[PDB]
RNA sequence: AAUAAAUAAGUUUAAUACCUUUUGCAGCAUGGACCAGCGAUUAAAUGCCGGUAAUUAGCAAAGUUAAACUAACGAAAAAUA
RNA sequence: UAAGUCAGACGCAAAGCUACAAGGUUUCGCGUCAAAAGGAAAAAAGUCCGCCAGCGAGGCUAAGGUACAUAAA
């Protein structure tokens, strides 16, 4: 293309309109739009100091969607490792979740 | 040892009681001083307590060599390393090097040195 | 660190007395070129990095 | 030479040597090194006193 | 600094109570601190029932 | 191609093959080279056996007290610590550091290559079985300091590393294997009193 | 710019040995080996860097590999590999630790290999040298392997067992129940320890904590206690019987058969117990080796249970015994598969066991 | 004194918490020995002369156009999501049985510091009515609250 | 007889060789001269070895085995032999070394070959002579102490008197 | 090798590159015999290749 | 950089200002230590050259050559090195000749552990 | 040939040449 | 370049200072007669990127400042009944 | 590494410019020096062999050598 360097796919208008907005919630959108287990792990790692219970609940819910994409096989290693790390945050925030957040978790 | 006679004659241990640099020396004396004495009945071992700044070891040999060694801030294992080389040596100076042929002999030829086969002049 | 008082000072080449004029000519004398007698290199000069 | 204490004291028991680390803890493995100049620790960071 | 400097420490009964009071006082927003303590107590009670 | 920027062509081709493989299954499912691949072996030839050698040195006892030595009329050649020595009783040799021996101990050297006297010579090819040399351990010492220095002119490079080699000293006591020539026998006691402490 | 044309071909295949940089990976490689041949190649490549820790761990690995081949004779490659590990043990005979010796003996004993009598003495000397100073440093797992490992080798040195027992005596109260059970097994197997203070101490240490015994260890403890102490001087046999009654339904089939026979020897059997055993043994008769089948027959016969129309246990056991002797299970599976030329390994039972079953 | 006593003479920091400074110009074998790691000659190795952003004279950064559009003043408002408002009510930090005003939001901790007003935005699925007064609101929030029977008033 | 593997030994160094030839050697994992490797006999391997026939030596498995076994049999121990040389007229005198008169030969014998200097430390103790250039370092502490005493305690002091008495002894010994 | 005969740098003695001695000729003959021998061996290997390639063990391949 | 004590210890036997003047002595000390590194390497080459000369002189007195002896020893499996062979020719002429005769003529009597099998 | 040559060398106890029971049959290594 | 490595003490062999600057210096390129003392990336504020901890931070003392967070598609069905 | 570098040199092999000259100059393929001690050719930056962690009076070789200087027919 013309905007990015060689080999970088061009922007998707549907995704671009979601991320470009006047309203906050950038981290939630980044985890919600993750397309693979490895990508979601990188988002959480780079945002560790700003994670909150709402972010942990969405991350655990995303594991349902990633598993659905990777059908025809059992749970893969990256999914298992990501689930293990999320459990530590659940223990940390176990006393701060709401009923809705616990339900998603 | 030379002809079965040990060469190290005495070993003096100098240290302080409250100095931090002598901490390792005190540990060695507490744990290994007695076994060391029993192994070396022929060695005169002396301990000196003073108000000097750092501990020291002094080795005296029957040939007149004196070798003071500083053991400042050393552990018992490090102290033992110095003792091993002092006890098992003849105490030669640090600059001396043994003959380059690696052999000293008084009887060098059994059959006789080579000589020309003819009337010499 | 909190208790340290920190009332200490020294003088650099701009705070030492005198030293305005150029002490030697730039060329011709066979000596090293100099610009002031209160330079740090000179005995009695200022401090390079004063307190 | 694996151990000089075992050479100068042929008929004594020499405890195992202490594990040496770059960080420099004195409390690794539930043991205290008596030659250390610091109070015993738990063998990890942060430093915590082991009685 | 003073505690490590001197070998012995002697305190009075009223001093002990005052020291503990200051070391446990909320750093910020006393009202908010109480709310979270109450919620934890209720959760602890529910855990015992189960 | 004129540009010095690294090319991304391998990356672009790999992304294309990966996408096709992910979505389109292959037709073949076996490879004969993999099916008949045999077990891994160490080599395709028999191993070469090693050549035995006699023992280098072994302790046999200790020395009790002061002794004296006299000169004899035999000599031999012995291999020790990577080098060869020509030895006769009452000689002193210097070798590398020998582990597992102590001062005032007697050791037995078996790698004997040559024995000689004033009437006969015995040559080993390369070693003589049934011959040995006895010696007493006298010293474990650090030799004189050797100063190692390196510098490169005009390159700001300088290194200094002093060192002290480790060595061992021995005194030869007895040579066994060859008789002295007639009239050359030593008819008096010669060596120390040895307490034997090595029985196998 | 271009000096070769075409696509790069396959890399050459080069035979290589382990380098000094990877000396710390040897233990991992031993664990990752999945066959005797692979382990043989791993050791050969690392020959120049082998240490006593590596030799001991390799022998322990033989047990893990042989487990996968249960029900068959020990394979030739395992035997050949063992013949080489023994030579390494001889070279390092005096450089092993107490913990390493325990691993070595257990591994070779599991393979059913008899260590040379001279090697056992040298290995025994390592354990009991220096007045058992190192025994105080062996952990519970090391002690368990030392007792059972040496016992399984037929070691019959009175002095060795005397010194070993003395060092372990003060530690019995703090060992786990499973470890204490193994000690009783050795004591009962050694005649000269039948009526020693160590034997009595072991019984007194096991009684306080019996709820932690596993089924297999529980059965052995009851067997050993009955033989050593026919009269309940210590409240051990009575307590063991109570546990058997309470949890009879939970234990596996093999342990229930063994414990039932012990009760009959103790002469505490009742018709109610015999009736309850029959339905459980009949259902799971196929899960009993030849050795346990013999125990079941003797126990039921002694108890006095008679063949019933609903549960003809004797008929079922006879058929099961025939299958084990004939080894028809392998043939039956091959019939369904369709390939009758499948190799069938077997462990022929001794003639002595055949006579004992026939008499019963 | 026993070994485990603590005094002013045996304190050390945690490993890795500090590192020694590099003092350059202190020997051939020292780090940055002679030339202090600056090279040999040139403008960079002669003190404070060159700015780190100068590109040599090309001046490529000022070859781009300028935009003068003024952003909306509503970027000065504090933004509150509807999903965050509900979470506070569920936890019990807000009273949903009475009208909620910006004063209650400030005290509850939903809004940190107010200078102009509060903007309410987002989508949420509600089951109970809410009456809230704010300074600004979008359409997604208004539909979400009114669907459950609430009322949103801009004051 | 099939050829199953090849043995390749390196003969020449990496220095002065083109970079596209060093890659071939690195793929065979040859790094030192006289180092040998064993490879499978495959067409791809033979093609690579045909591009560097001047850098290595190549032999088959059979040739490698026979050459090394021939060397092995040659190095096996062989019976010793003896040679006699009769000298009917022999002297009973023990001749000395031809350089016994040299003081440097005697110094070596005195140091290592004789039972010398074993009478005790006190008898053989000697004080070394300090080189002239090292004297300012050997006596630095003593000079500082004397300055320390006179500056703080004065000359009418017990410490000052002791120093003076020691100096008198040193001066008196200069007269020899 | 250097063939240039001009310039102030004396790569060769006056008169240019010197002719080979008898030993140098013998040296170059043996270097070519080794090269020709290597090519002859590769011909033997190609004519006696087995049907199945041998598999050789490598610790690094085993680990990965 | 060496200290004053180290410099003057090394230079105690130097001439003139090289003994006690720091700037002069320092450059003389470093150059000397450079000579020593080269000196130790060359020592090993020179001594081996001297051994060969002495062996060759002894061989030619009997009508032989050094190169013939080295080849002959390897055929008999005799592994005496040059340091030992040099010393035999100088101090043990009779034993040195016996080695030559065995290599050239091979007329030594073999010795077995069992004299009478 | 490799198998027929490894066996012959294997059937040779070279360590038995330094055991004093030896004769002129323990050094006949090559041709039996 | 006044030393080094050795020696039977007679001697033999090896061996064109350092710095700066250069494609390249024994350099017929630059600086130093020698000794002692003095003599050159320091401090403040702000920003970026690693490491080590606290588990929001500062005041105040049931109430306030600073920072941070705040909707993206409610997609799983694993019941030998 | 938001570092240093943007003065390069010669050998063998090609082409343009010069006079199919220059230790000339401009491009290009490989190597060496630069930043590389050690061995051979007389001294030997760029040629031939070959890459120095340290010590040792052990052994085998490369380029090149094998009547004296000077080790070896
Ligand atoms: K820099
Ligand atoms: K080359
Ligand atoms: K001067
Ligand atoms: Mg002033
Ligand atoms: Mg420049
Ligand atoms: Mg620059
Ligand atoms: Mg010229
Ligand atoms: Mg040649
Ligand atoms: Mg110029
Ligand atoms: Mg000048
Ligand atoms: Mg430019
Ligand atoms: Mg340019
Ligand atoms: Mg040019
Ligand atoms: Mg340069
Ligand atoms: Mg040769
Ligand atoms: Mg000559």
């Amino acid at each position: 293309g013309t905007i990015f360097n060689t080999g970088v796919p061009g922007p998707r208008p549907e995704v671009a309109q979601k991320l470009s907005t006047e309203y906050q919630g950038h981290i939630l959108r980044m985890i919600s739009l993750a397309e693979s287990a490895s990508e979601l792990d990188e988002v959480l790692w780079s945002s560790k100091k700003h994670l909150r219970p709402v972010h942990i609940a969405r991350s655990c819910l995303k594991l349902e969607y990633l598993r659905t994409k990777e059908k025809g096989r059992e749970v893969s290693e990256p999914i298992k490792n990501l689930a293990s790390e999320l459990e530590n945050y659940v223990e940390l925030y176990s006393t701060k979740f709401t009923i809705g957040q616990v339900s998603q978790l | 040892a030379k002809y079965g006679t040990h060469m190290l004659e005495s070993l003096v241990f100098k240290y302080c009681d409250i100095g931090g640099s002598s901490r390792g020396m005190r540990l060695f004396l507490k744990d290994y001083m007695d076994p060391f004495k029993q192994t070396n009945p022929q060695l005169r071992i002396e301990e000196v307590q003073n108000r000097r700044r750092h501990p020291m070891l002094v080795a005296l040999y029957r040939n007149g060599q004196c070798k003071p060694v500083c053991v400042r801030n050393l552990s018992p294992e490090e102290i033992a390393k110095h003792i091993f080389w002092l006890r098992n040596s003849h105490g030669r100076d640090d600059d001396y090097k043994v003959p380059r042929s690696h052999k000293v002999v008084r009887n060098e030829s059994i059959q006789g040195t080579w000589a020309p086969q003819g009337p010499t002049l | 660190a909190k208790w340290q008082q920190g009332t200490h000072k020294t003088k650099d080449r701009s705070e030492v007395s005198g030293g305005g004029r150029k002490p030697r000519p730039q060329k011709g004398s066979g000596r090293s070129r100099q610009g002031s007698i209160r330079s740090p290199i000179w005995r009695g000069g200022g401090c390079t990095f004063p307190k | 030479v694996a151990s000089y204490l075992a050479r100068i004291c042929p008929n004594t028991y020499v405890p195992p040597p202490f594990v040496a680390t770059k960080k420099g803890f004195n409390g690794i493995g539930g043991r205290y090194d008596p030659s250390s100049p610091f109070p015993p620790d738990t063998g990890s960071s942060p430093l915590t006193l082991q009685y | 600094y003073h505690m490590l400097k001197y070998h012995k420490l002697v305190v009075s009964e009223p001093a002990v109570r005052l020291i503990e009071q200051e070391l446990t006082r909320p750093l910020r927003n006393p009202a908010r601190a109480a709310f979270w303590q109450e919620r934890e107590a209720r959760i602890g009670a529910a855990v015992e029932d189960l | 191609v004129r540009t010095k920027l690294p090319s991304k062509r391998p990356f672009l081709q790999t992304a294309s093959h990966l996408a096709v493989n992910s979505l389109v299954p292959s037709v073949r499912t076996n490879r004969w080279a993999d099916l008949i691949k045999g077990p891994a072996v160490r080599s395709c030839i028999p191993e070469i056996p090693e050549v035995p050698k006699p023992s280098e040195y072994t302790t046999i006892g200790t020395i009790e007290g002061p002794y004296t030595l006299n000169l004899e009329r035999v000599f031999g050649v012995v291999e020790l610590a990577g080098s060869q020595y020509k030895v006769t009783p009452d000689d002193v040799i210097f070798t590398n550091l020998l582990h597992g021996i102590e001062v005032n101990e007697v050791v037995m050297l078996e790698r004997v290559m040559l024995l000689g006297s004033r009437s006969n010579t015995i040559i080993g090819r390369p070693y003589i079985p049934g011959a040995c040399v006895l010696a007493a351990v006298e010293e474990h010492f650090l030799d004189g300091t050797v100063h190692v220095f390196k510098r490169k002119k005009r390159k700001r490079y300088r290194r200094y590393k002093p060192t002290r080699p480790m060595m061992t000293t021995l005194r030869i006591l007895k040579v066994l294997g060859i008789d002295p020539a007639p009239g050359d026998e030593l008819g008096i006691p010669s060596g120390p009193v040895i307490k034997i402490t090595n029985t196998e | 710019t271009i000096f070769n044309t075409g696509v790069p071909g396959p890399r050459p295949e080069v035979a290589q040995k382990l380098s000094t940089e990877y000396q710390g990976h040897i233990l991992r490689m031993i664990s990752l080996a999945e066959s005797a041949s692979e382990l043989d190649e791993v050791l050969w490549s690392s020959k120049k860097h082998l240490r006593p820790v590596h030799i001991a761990r390799s022998c322990l690995k033989l047990e893990y590999l042989r487990t996968k081949e249960k029900g068959r004779e020990v394979s030739e490659p395992i035997k050949n590999l063992a013949s080489e590990l023994e030579n390494y043990v001889e070279l390092y005979s005096t450089k092993f630790t107490i913990g390493q010796v325990s691993q070595l003996v257990r591994g070779l004993s599991s393979i059913r290999r008899n260590i040379q009598p001279d090697l056992l003495l040298k290995l025994a000397a390592v354990v009991v040298a220096d007045d058992g100073r190192q025994v105080q440093l062996a952990n519970e797992m090391d002690c368990r392997d030392l007792f059972f490992g040496f016992f399984s080798q037929g070691f019959d040195n009175e002095l060795f067992w005397k010194r070993l027992s003395e060092s372990v005596l003060p530690r019995l109260p703090y060992f786990n129940a499973d470890v204490v059970s193994t000690v009783l097994r050795v004591v009962s197997g050694l005649r000269f320890l039948h009526n020693t203070e160590f034997a009595h101490a072991t019984m007194t240490a096991l009684v306080p904590k019996v709820g932690d015994l596993s089924p297999a260890r529980l059965a052995d403890a009851f067997f050993s206690a009955s033989l050593l102490d026919p009269t309940d001087v210590s409240g051990l046999n009575a307590k063991l019987e109570e546990r058997f009654l309470r949890e009879f339904t939970s234990f596996p089939i093999k342990d229930t058969v063994t414990m039932f026979q012990t009760v009959t020897v103790r002469r505490h059997s009742t018709p109610e117990l015999a009736a309850q055993v029959a339905p459980l043994v009949a259902a799971q008769a196929h899960q009993l080796p030849v050795r346990h089948l013999r125990r079941a027959l003797e126990g039921m016969v002694t108890a006095g249970w008679k063949d019933t129309a609903e549960i003809p246990l004797y008929a079922i056991l006879a058929k099961q015994a025939a299958r084990l002797v004939l080894g028809k299970q392998s043939a039956a599976t091959s019939a369904i598969l369709g390939k009758h030329v499948d190799n069938q390994g077997y462990q022929r039972t001794p003639v002595q066991l055949l006579r004992q079953l026939a008499r019963i | 004194n026993p070994n485990y006593f603590v005094h002013l003479g045996n304190l050390r920091p945690n490993p890795g918490a500090t590192q020694q400074r590099i003092r350059e110009g202190r020997g051939l074998s020292s780090r940055r020995g002679v030339s202090c790691g600056m090279g040999f000659k040139g403008q960079k190795a002669r003190g404070r002369s060159l700015h780190m952003l100068y590109d040599g004279g090309q001046l490529g950064l000022v070859k781009f156009p300028v935009t003068r559009q003024i952003p909306s003043y509503e970027v000065l408002y504090n933004q509150l999501g509807v999903s965050k408002l509900v979470e506070f009510i569920q936890l019990g930090l807000l009273d949903h049985t009475k009208t909620i005003t910006m004063k209650e939001l400030l005290n509850a901790g939903c809004v940190s510091s107010l200078k102009y007003g509060v903007l309410l935005y987002g989508n949420v699925s509600l089951s109970f009515p809410i009456n809230i007064e704010v300074t600004a609101c979008d359409d997604r929030a208004r539909r979400s609250i009114e669907a459950a029977g609430g009322k949103v008033t801009r004051v | 007889e099939p050829v199953r593997s090849l043995f390749v030994t390196l003969r020449r160094s990496y220095i002065g060789k083109a970079w596209f030839h060093r890659e071939i050697l690195q793929n065979f994992r040859l790094k030192k001269i006289r180092q040998t490797v064993e490879v499978a006999n495959t067409p791809s391997a033979r093609n690579s070895l045909a591009k560097i026939p001047h850098l290595v030596t190549i032999e088959t498995d059979k040739m490698y085995y026979l050459r090394n076994m021939k060397k092995f049999y040659e190095q096996l121990l062989r019976p010793p032999v003896q040679v006699s040389h009769e000298h009917a007229a022999l002297s009973s005198e023990i001749k000395p070394v031809h350089n016994l008169h040299s003081k440097h030969v005697q110094e070596r014998l005195q140091e290592h070959a004789y039972p010398s200097k074993m009478e005790g430390y006190v008898l053989h103790e000697k004080k070394p002579v300090v080189p002239r250039a090292l004297r300012s370092f050997a006596f630095k502490s003593q000079d500082e102490h004397k300055s320390f005493v006179l500056a703080r305690l004065g000359i009418f002091s017990e410490e000052a008197k002791k120093i003076h008495l020691n100096e008198l002894r040193t001066f008196a010994k200069r007269d020899r | 090798v250097v063939f240039k005969t001009t310039g102030g740098k004396a790569w060769n003695p006056p008169g240019g590159l010197k002719p080979l001695t008898n030993t140098q000729k013998r040296s170059r003959k043996e270097n070519l015999q080794i090269l020709l021998r290597n090519l002859s061996v590769l011909k033997l290997a190609a004519e006696n290749q087995p049907e199945v390639t041998v598999n050789l063990f490598s610790p690094l391949k085993f680990m990965h | 950089t060496f200290s004053r004590e180290q410099v003057f210890t090394f230079a105690k036997n130097f001439t003139g200002r090289a003994r006690n003047v720091y700037k002069v002595a320092l450059r003389r000390v470093e150059r000397g230590l450079q000579h020593s590194y080269v000196g130790r390497k060359e020592k090993k080459r020179t001594i081996r050259s001297l051994w060969i000369q002495r062996i060759n002189a002894g061989c030619r007195e009997h009508g032989f050559a050094y190169s013939a002896l080295i080849n002959g020893l390897n055929q008999e499996n005799i592994q005496l090195n040059r340091k030992v062979l040099s010393e035999l020719a100088m101090h043990e002429p009779d034993s040195f000749k016996a080695v030559l005769d065995q290599v050239r003529f091979m007329k030594g009597q073999e010795i077995y552990a069992n004299v009478e099998p | 040939x490799x198998x027929x040559x490894x066996x012959x060398x294997x059937x040779x106890x070279x360590x038995x040449x330094r055991x004093x029971x030896x004769x002129x049959x323990x050094x006949x290594x090559x041709x039996x």
